Order: structure tokens, then C-alpha cells, then sequence
């Protein structure tokens, strides 16, 4: 780990280190990975967790955290893969997408998002409820 | 502010080709076959 | 010595005092009239104190009783009642004027009736109140809280008994600045 | 007399756009030899591949879920960072204000140490000096030496003590004078807080702060002395005589022309007699205050 | 329960404003109507002129007249009331 | 080859329909069965509303929702794929 | 007349369907005239929207809503009816 | 001076010989060809 | 481009106002900030009487003098500017 | 007898509109007459600014005041009623 | 071949509308696609707050500001466009 | 704010009168009414009769008698009051 | 030419007062001195005692002794004169 990455991870870890003991609970491991700028899936998260808490203490130290971080860090998706992913829900490559189809896929396929997450997404993105979504801006806000 | 009632009326926006396509097509096929039929009939009559 | 319940002690214009006399002045139950055109009858005590006393500039003074209550060092210095003509009726334990003490000042005429301008109940500090108290405005509303010579930024409770609401908050140097209006 | 004319009102509110559609029909006619016949305004086509798009969209949804999880974590981190920086500002600025107030108290104590204006400040100084004496003599005793030079050290120490006590006395005189002047100003202020007697009192306060004035000139000085003399000449009893006398002495010895630096004691006496004139019931219908 | 996040009004006048706002919210649906009601009320009770502004999301800076400027939140909306 | 008897869709949608029909023709040997297969595959494949008719002799007049329709022949068999 | 091989509809609408089908098959030759007459008459009476496939060589798979479905033979023509 | 803020798919197909009664249609062809042969 | 919803004000002063407002929106990005900025700018620019309100969901009826009323839209925000 | 094609509106406003529209339908049958009737009725009932589109063959794209938007086929004529 | 059936609008803006309609028919065919494109263009080009209906059969009764209303049989598509 | 230009009575009665005048200015605006009310209240409280004059601009001599003849301001409304 | 608006006085004594006021204005510039002359002569002339005001602006409401109350106007400056 470089000095900058070590500092960044100490900052975030201490933000999530509820009591400063130098370890973090497995429950917020995903938050940290997300907090660090990585967009990992729930499957990888569950794998890493499983692949790390054999002792059963249910905590993670800086060394193991740094190993997990470097690993996950090696496989990071680019911006274009994401643009394409957005356009996959954009039936005709117009740059818009029906809100009902988007919501249905988001809540019915893959790693089903929660209703709270979909509501927050629609709210936080200031998208017109009865319009066409210029996914390029929504994506920029989310990028 | 100002209320205006606009209604599309009858006999307006009228085209001519697309209104005659179907009758044209049906009549052409029909007439072709009917002509052929009458040709056959008249041939037989001529034989008689 | 000039003492004994003398028939009168005469000076030029003097002091017109009748009552138990000793030490050449009023001492005992007696009434002293003095240059402020006013006569008060009390259980005098060298004017270093006074028992129950009624002070009143009467008819010539044109008033019934100016003050009634006990006196101590010719200041009432205890329970005393003052009645203006129609301005007010102050009943409270005040020493050396209404400088301290907890009492009621009805700031309105027609006090026996509800038409009275305004009552007051609480603590006084030098005319002002400066303390926690409570005043029924004589329309039903009541105020319960802290005062600092008025305009006191303190959490208080005002009771809209007519409406059925109560407003608790901060009279921030004014009658109102912030608070919460609620339904008791 | 006047009245208002009119007003206006506008209810700002959201206004979006929604679309409505209509049924669109098409006809297909099977073509067979016979009565059926048809104009050709048609097109031909090659199929191409067909959709297996479901697995693509499922993988896309998984990817986007990973992306949304990272973004949600990032947004929660940003809110945590915001609260963190808020609390850090809180703590740092609170400690800074506390340090500032402590430094202010320190400077106040240092100013107390420079001049002991308070009587308590003087009592503090006295007790501090006596503690100093005691500590000095305790060190000197625990020295336990110089059974013939002990007394010379003692004499030096006592001379120090005497010098310090005389300095304390000088400072006490100064403080008494300045407290006197301050309390005079305070009484003048009590003579200010619109009854006619009180208005005259405010005028006299203006007058007294004009009498105690430095940076005078001569024309302005003579003019203000004339003003104050006109003002004084209303009551005119006996103090006004001597105050005016000293004023006129100065006025003359100024008309003839003498260095105002040589007019120090005389200005003092004029100001004192004017304040004494002011400190009078009949001459200042307010002197009942004190 | 309710709130007043800023005020310049004499206590009884403030209680009157509050009761008026209640009776308006009771007898009104549209906003500009509620504003007109409340403003007409206060202007007729507390010596015209007044102005009222009622909304849900709006940032305000103004130069009011002393003891005639109140801001309070009730139910859904926030109401600003100030005399010319 | 291919004749488009009726269309109310984008060119891409019609191409997808033709491709779908040719893919279907290698699975279903009964025409109602081809219709069912196509309907399932376009149900998951496309916008949920659909209708499909396949045959060698039929003519219709349907009020159909705008922008989604195609009706075209492959070989001698017509395939109609549309959204209600 | 309507010989209903498979029907899901009410009596009156079925009776009007049989009368219109009989008149169209007896009086008219081509399919689309019958289809348009049927569609307009069933919008007029049955329900405002409908979808039909009439033919001689037509295979279809449909998701009809109950109280609206027909699949019947008349003469030598197959008539398929459903509302959408 | 002041500031403020705040639906089941059903598949139906037509089968051969349902609508088409072979005899009633093949009768006239027989009649025609035999008439031709006879008269001719 | 700013839309004037309503106004009683001379044209040049309205252009002045829209210009100053767009400038304020360039400079500040908190509602009340915009309000106070425009208020002060307008007061300095023309006359002391001013009253600027900025928001998104506010309906207000306010008595106004002549020549001193403007209600106009800047992007998403709504501005109300009058003379006190 | 009113298929609500697309509507963002309270059920009660829909019903009140339906009642007044029933009186309109009993009065007239021509679309322009229907629109005049409808807009006059909702001018009398509510704020005069309203917008109604009535007809057999039309598609719109409109700007409507929120929580006031309805589009339904009431018989053969379709009515779309919203308030500007 | 434009025939301006009924309009309250400046002549120059009418000619501009005819031009825009020409390239509109050039670009898209769908009715409501044309109307949405037209409304976006006339929000950009002309003044805002428009309502558009590019229909075949409809009767509407709308209320508009003066000198902003248009209904013209552009080609044989009747296009109506107006301002709030 | 208010200065007693001439006081020819007891400071008690002067306080009385000042408060009386505050009440007067409260109750009325036309100086005639204010003087009327003050004079009534005073000939009640202070032994009829007295006379009250009020104005912005006058000047006069009076050969008054003891315990009367106050002359003060309120704002700039000068008030003279003396018993014949 | 003295005009007498309000009168409770002997027209003879009214004329008296007018001529007195003429002499005083002839013999004064300061209205305190007009008062002086007027009062002194009108006491000697008009059966003492009396009372006077001469001013530009004042309103009054007075209860006087019968037959001795006059309020009149000398040109531009008004004058009241009466008895106890």
C-alpha cells in the first residue's frame, strides 16, 4: 500500500471504526469497499466475507483489509462499460428510457435493489417522473 | 386567456390515390379472371 | 424629653402627631402628619420602624389611604398595599419601596371587576419583576416563566384558555421571537 | 390621507408534461392467384440474428447493481465525511474560542498587574508582596549562613521592601485620583438619564466636559468661556464670582498673549470651581441625586 | 404542536396570527387563497398594510418593518407574513 | 423470400421480427405451436404486449397500439408479431 | 352463422356476432370487408377495442381476456376473435 | 433586513378437412370432365 | 432564457432586473443569497424600496405599488421583485 | 363507459368531471361542442384556465397543472381533461 | 400547399411555423413524434409555454394568450400549436 | 421622544398626564378627538375643569394658576393643558 | 375683514372682537404680541376676564360657560377667544 492509499483507508476505516479499536465489523465491509470508490457486487462481497471470517471473531484488521482492497482494486470497470449498461435499458438508442421498465428491471432482475434504493435513486437524481431520462446526465451524477 | 374551438372537418385533408388502391386491386384481379372465363365460354360457344 | 401620650407637640408648622410619644418623637401607636401633606397612623418606632401603618393625604390631600401595611425604617419593608386612584393596586412584601418582594400588582382600574386592566402575580425586583412568575392578563391568558425587567429571553408558557392552546418558548427581548404552540 | 390601489398573486408550482397515444391499424392481405391482385409499394428483408437478450440484460443488471452499490456507499461516505468535517470544525473552533477567552483573561490579569485600578487589586498586590517577603526570608533562613553578612542581605531585602511599599503608595494615590474622576463622570452621567431640570443638567454636563477640555485655542476658547459665562450668569451668587475671576485672569493674560503651556494650574482651578458650581442644588436643580 | 422559526409580533398578535392560520388551513385548499385570507385578516385586525407569502420551498430575504415580520411552519407549508 | 404485408414498427423491430421468425422455424412444426413459441420468446424478448399470427391466408382490421406491429412472409408462411 | 368451436363471451354479443358473421360470409367475398364490418360493429356494441384474425390458412396463439374470445369455423373460414 | 429559508396465451390452429368437405367440391369437376368427354 | 410571468414595471428596468438576477445566479448558489444579492443590487441600481424573493414552490399575494412588480423565471428558480 | 387511457388525477376530480361531462354528452355529441361545454363547465366550477381535448383521432403532448390530468374514452368520443 | 385554418398569431411567426412544419414532416412521420419535436423547437425558437396537437380528427377548446394560437392543415395533417 | 416643554404641576400628575396622552394618541388620530378624550379623562381625574389644546403650530401666553398648565410634546404633537 | 366660523357671543361683542383683532394685527407682527394687544384691549374693552389663542394649526373641543365662546378667523390666522 502506498502512503496515499494507506491514509485514505485509515480515514474511512476510522470513520466506520465505531470504537477505534483498529478493526471493522464484517457488516460494513461492503460500505468500506463502496466508500473507497469501488462498485463491487453483493456476491463478491459475500465471497470476500466468507473467505475471511473463519476465526469467527467478526472483525477485520488493517493488513487483511489492505489485501482485500488490493485484490478487489485490481478488477475495476471503466466508464464506458457503465454507459453501455445504461443504454441496455434504453430500448432505442435515443439516450432515454421508460421509467417503468427501468424500475421493473432494477427491482426484479439481478441483485434486486430495494424499494428504498430505487426511490432514493429517482429522488436523488432529480429525474422527471413522467418523462424520458437523459441517462447520460443521471449517469454522470452517479459516476 | 382566449378560448378557441378548432375542429377538423369533413371533406378536408382528402387524398385520392390511397382511397382507390383497394377497389382498383380487387377489380383488376376480378376482371382479369372474368375476362378469361368469358374467353373460355365464348370459345366453347363458337365450337357449338 | 418630650414623651408620654401628649396632647400635642408644637413646632412652627411642625409635625402633627397624636399617639404614644417618647424620645421627643412618635413612638407607639400614633398618627404622624408631615409636610408631604400626609398623615399616617401606625405603631411608630422612632421612624426607625413602624407597626401597622396607614398613610393617607385625605380630603385636603384628596385621597383615602395612600399606603396600608407594616413599616420598617419608615419604609414599609414588608407586606404593604398601595392604591393609586385608578392606576393600580400593589399588594406585596416590599422593602424601601417596591425594590424586592413577591406580590401582586393589578395594573388596571376597576379591579374588583374583571374589567381590570391587568393583574400580576410573582416576584418583584426594584419595581421590575426579575424572576419567575405568572400573570393572568384578565382575558383568560396567563403567562408563566422568567422575567428580567420585561423583554426577558426565557422559556415561558402562555395559555390561550379560550382557544385551548399554550405557547411555550423564548420572549427574546420581546413579546415573541420563537417557541412552540401546542394544545395543552 | 391616502389608500392602496391593487395587488397581484402568483402560485409558483411544478408543471410537467405527459404524453397520451392512440391506436394505429395495419392491414395484411394474403396474395393468391385469382381475384386477389395488388400494387407493389413494399420492401424485402433478410432476417439476421434473433433474440437470448435476457442473459445479457441479467448480466447488465448485475453490473449495474455492483455500480449502484459502490455509488450508494460513496454517497453514505460523503455524508459521513460531511458530518466528520462538521464535527471537526465544531471541536477545533470551540477549542480556539476557549483559548482566545483564556488569553483574554491572561491579558486582563497582566493589565491588572500593570495598574491595580481596583481596591481589591491593591489588596491583592499587598498580600502578594507580603508573600514575597515571607518567601524571601524563608530562603534566606534556610540558607543558614553568614552570621555577620546575614544582616547586610537583610538590609538589602528591607530596602527593596521599602521601595516597593512606596511604589504601592504612589500607585494608590494615582488610582484614587482616577477613581475620583471616574466617579465624577459617573455622577455626571446620572445627571443625564426629558424634564426641564434634567435638560439643564444635560446642558451642564456638556458644559463641564467642555471646561475639562484640552487642545484649546484662543478664539474658540474665549468663545466657549463667553458661552459658559453667559450660562453661569443666570444664578450668579458668589462662587460664580471667583470662577469668572480666574477665567477672566486667563482671558486677559491670554489677550496680552502668554504660552497656554503656562496655563495649567489656572485651567485646573477654573474646572474645579465650575464643577463646584455644578455641584450645587440651586445652581444645578438635580444635585439632590447625591 | 407547531413552530415559529422567526418572528416580530406582539405575543397576543402572534397567537392571533396562529389561530387565523389554523382557521385558514381549515377553510381553504389552494395556497394563494389561504394567503389572501390570512393577509386580509391581519391587515383588517392589525392596521394595514400587510403582505403574505405562502409556500413549500422558497428562500427569502426582505427588508420588513419592525415587529411586523413573522415566519412559521404549519402542517405542510411554510408561511411568511410581513407588513408593508 | 420476404414480403412485408403490413408494418407499424421501426425498421429494426421488423428486422428483429424476421430474425425471430427464422429462428422459430427451426423449432415449431405446427402453426399454433409456432405462434405460441414466438409469443413466449417475444414476451421475454420484447415489450410484454404482443400478438402473433402465422399462416398462408388471412386478412385483418385491428385497432392496435401505435408504433408496434409487423406482418411479413418467409417462404410461403406469414408471421405477424405485434403489441396490443 | 357462428358455430362456436371455442367461445368465451356473453349471450347477446355472441348472437350479434353470429348474425354479422352470417351476413358477411353470405354477402361478401374478400376477408377485409368482413373484418372491418365486424370490428366496427363490435366496437359499436360489444366493447370499443377488439382484435381479430379471419382467414383460411391462419395459425395464432392469443392471450384473450375472459368474456372476450372466439375460435370458430364458418363455411370454410376460420374466425379468431379476442379483445385487447 | 430579514432573511428566511425553508392474460394467458392460447394457441388455436385450423386443421385439414375441417372446413373443407372434399366430396361437395369434387363433384362438379367430375360432372364437367364427363360432360366434356361425352358431348365432344 | 428568463420568462416574465407577470410585471408592472418599465421595460428597461425589467431588462436591468433580469440581467442582475442572472448575474446573481452566476455568483451565489443559495436561495436566500440570491434574494439578498438581487435585492441590494436593485436597491442600489434604482430606488431604495425593494423586496426580492426566490424559490420554487411559493404562492404569494402581496399589495404592490405601481411600476414596481416583477415575477419571472430563471431556469428552475422563480423570482419576485418589487419596491417596498 | 369511460376507459381511462391515461390520467394523473384524484378519483373525486375524475368523478366530478365525469358528471359534468355526462351533462355535456346529454347536451351535445359533436367534439367541438363537447370541448366547449367541458371547458365552460370547468371554468364555472374551478379556475377558468383549463384544457380539454376531445375527439376520435388525436394524440397530444401537453403541459398540465399537477394532479389534474385525465384521458378516457367516454363512449366513442375520447375526452382528455386537465387544468392549465 | 398550407392552408391556415384558424390562427391568432403574427404573420411572420405563421410563415416560420409553416417552414418548421415542412422540415418537421421531413424528419419524422408519427403524429405525436412530430408534435413533441415541434414543441421542443417552438420552445427553443419561439416563446415558451406551448401546447401542441398534430392530429387528424379532434375538437378542442383551449384558452390562450393573445396572438399565439395556430391550427393549420399542413399538408393534409392538421397541426395545432399555441401558447399558454 | 417626548419632552415636557412646560410643567406647572406635580410630577405625579405629569406622569398621569403623559400616560393619559399615550392612551389618547392610541385611541384617536384627529387632534380634536384626542384632546376631547384627554380633557374628559382629566376633568374626571383632576377636578373639572381644564382645557386642552394640541397642535403642531401655535404660540400663546397664559395667566394660569398653580398645579395646571403642562406643555409637552409627543413626537412633535405639542400639547398644552391648563385649568381656567 | 374678520369671519367668525363658530359663535356663542353677542354680535355686538363679536364686532368688538373683530375690531380689536384688527388693531392688534395693525400693531403687532409676532403672534404672541398680537395675542398681547388683543388680550389686553379685549379685556379692557370686552368686560374681563377672557382668554385667547391665535394660531395656524390647532383643533379643540371645549366646554365653556354659557354665552362666552367664540372661534373665528382673522384672514389666514385663526383666533379663538372666550371666557372662563
Amino acid at each position: 500500500l502506498t502512503e496515499e492509499q494507506i491514509a485514505e483507508f485509515k480515514e474511512a476505516f476510522a470513520l466506520f471504526d465505531k470504537d477505534g479499536d483498529g478493526t471493522i465489523t464484517t457488516k460494513e465491509l461492503g460500505t468500506v469497499m463502496r466508500s473507497l470508490g469501488q462498485n463491487p457486487t453483493e456476491a463478491e462481497l459475500q465471497d470476500m466475507i466468507s473467505e475471511v471470517d473463519a476465526d469467527g471473531n467478526g472483525t477485520i484488521d488493517f493488513p487483511e483489509f489492505l489485501m482485500l482492497m488490493a485484490r478487489k482494486m485490481k478488477e475495476t470497470d471503466h466508464e464506458d462499460e457503465l454507459r453501455e449498461a445504461f443504454k441496455v435499458f434504453d430500448k432505442d438508442g435515443n439516450g432515454f428510457i421508460s421509467a417503468a421498465e427501468l424500475r421493473h428491471v432494477m427491482t426484479n432482475l439481478g441483485e434486486k435493489l430495494s424499494e428504498e434504493e430505487v426511490d432514493e435513486m429517482i429522488r436523488e437524481a432529480d429525474v422527471d417522473g413522467d418523462g424520458q431520462v437523459n441517462y447520460e446526465e443521471f449517469v454522470r451524477m452517479m459516476t | 386567456g382566449t378560448d378557441a374551438i378548432t375542429q377538423i372537418e369533413n371533406g378536408d385533408l382528402f387524398d385520392f390515390d390511397f382511397e382507390v388502391e383497394p377497389i382498383l386491386e380487387v377489380l383488376v384481379g376480378k376482371v382479369l379472371e372474368q375476362g378469361l372465363m368469358e374467353v373460355l365460354e365464348e370459345e366453347e360457344l363458337a365450337a357449338m | 424629653q418630650k414623651e408620654g401620650p401628649h396632647h400635642t407637640v408644637y413646632w412652627t408648622t411642625g409635625e402633627r402627631y397624636q399617639g404614644s410619644w417618647k424620645d421627643n418623637k412618635k413612638h407607639g401607636k400614633g398618627t404622624v402628619i408631615y409636610k408631604n401633606s400626609d398623615k399616617y397612623e401606625g405603631d411608630w418606632a422612632n421612624d426607625m420602624r413602624h407597626g401597622l401603618g396607614t398613610l393617607w393625604l385625605y380630603r385636603d390631600g384628596k385621597y383615602v389611604v395612600r399606603y396600608n401595611g407594616e413599616w420598617r425604617a419608615d419604609q414599609p419593608t414588608g407586606h404593604g398595599t398601595f392604591f393609586a386612584d385608578n392606576g393600580d393596586t400593589y399588594e406585596g412584601e416590599w422593602l424601601n419601596g417596591r425594590r424586592h418582594g413577591k406580590g401582586r400588582a393589578v395594573y388596571g382600574g376597576r379591579p374588583v371587576d374583571g374589567f381590570g386592566g391587568d393583574v400580576y402575580e410573582g416576584y418583584f425586583e426594584n419595581d421590575v419583576k426579575c424572576g419567575p412568575g405568572t400573570m393572568m392578563y384578565a382575558n383568560g391568558d396567563v403567562y408563566e416563566g422568567l422575567w428580567a425587567a420585561d423583554k426577558k429571553n426565557g422559556t415561558g408558557t402562555y395559555f390561550y384558555m379560550s382557544k385551548g392552546k399554550r405557547f411555550d418558548g423564548v420572549w427574546a427581548d420581546g413579546a415573541i421571537k420563537c417557541g412552540t404552540y401546542s394544545e395543552i | 390621507e391616502a389608500d392602496r390601489k391593487l395587488s397581484r398573486e402568483t402560485q409558483t408550482v411544478k408543471i410537467k408534461q405527459h404524453s397520451q397515444q392512440t391506436v394505429r391499424e395495419q392491414a395484411t392481405q394474403m396474395a393468391r392467384p385469382g381475384v386477389l391482385l395488388d400494387n407493389d409499394y413494399d420492401k424485402e428483408v433478410t432476417p439476421g440474428r434473433y433474440q437470448e437478450r435476457d442473459e445479457i440484460v441479467l448480466r447488465s443488471t448485475l453490473r449495474i447493481q455492483r455500480w449502484v452499490r459502490g455509488w450508494l456507499g460513496r454517497k453514505r461516505a460523503a455524508y459521513l465525511r460531511g458530518k466528520k468535517m462538521e464535527r471537526e470544525a465544531f471541536l477545533r473552533d470551540q477549542e480556539a474560542r476557549a483559548q482566545s477567552e483564556a488569553e483574554e483573561h491572561r491579558r486582563r490579569e497582566i493589565q491588572r498587574r500593570m495598574h491595580p485600578r481596583t481596591a481589591a487589586d491593591f489588596e491583592v498586590l499587598y498580600n502578594e508582596l507580603e508573600a514575597w517577603r515571607l518567601q524571601e526570608t524563608r530562603k534566606i533562613k534556610e540558607a543558614g549562613l553568614a552570621k555577620e553578612q546575614e544582616q547586610q542581605v537583610l538590609q538589602q531585602l528591607l530596602h527593596k521592601e521599602t521601595k516597593l511599599l512606596q511604589t504601592i503608595d504612589r500607585l494608590k494615590i494615582n488610582a484614587n485620583q482616577e477613581n475620583k474622576e471616574a466617579r465624577i463622570q459617573h455622577t455626571l452621567n446620572e445627571m443625564s438619564k426629558h424634564t426641564p431640570f434634567t435638560t439643564r443638567a444635560k446642558e451642564l454636563q456638556q458644559l463641564y466636559n467642555g471646561l475639562n477640555l484640552p487642545l484649546l485655542t484662543v478664539d474658540e476658547r474665549l468663545d466657549v468661556l463667553l458661552h459658559v459665562k453667559w450660562t453661569v450668569k443666570e444664578f450668579d451668587c458668589d462662587l460664580t464670582r471667583e470662577l469668572v475671576d480666574l477665567i477672566d485672569r486667563e482671558a486677559d493674560l491670554l489677550n496680552r498673549g502668554r504660552n497656554p503651556k503656562m496655563l495649567e494650574g489656572l485651567r485646573k482651578r477654573i474646572s474645579s470651581l465650575f464643577l463646584n458650581f455644578i455641584e450645587t442644588p440651586e445652581f444645578n436643580p438635580e444635585a439632590v441625586r447625591f | 404542536k407547531a413552530v415559529i422559526k422567526n418572528a416580530d409580533m406582539s405575543e397576543e398578535m402572534q397567537a392571533d396570527a396562529v389561530d387565523c392560520a389554523t382557521q385558514a388551513l381549515e377553510k381553504y385548499n389552494i395556497e394563494k387563497d389561504i394567503a389572501a385570507y390570512i393577509k386580509k385578516e391581519f391587515d383588517r385586525k392589525h392596521n394595514p398594510t400587510w403582505h403574505c407569502i405562502v409556500g413549500r420551498n422558497f428562500g427569502s430575504y426582505v427588508t420588513h418593518e419592525t415587529k411586523h415580520f413573522i415566519y412559521f411552519y404549519l402542517g405542510q407549508v411554510a408561511i411568511l407574513l410581513f407588513k408593508s
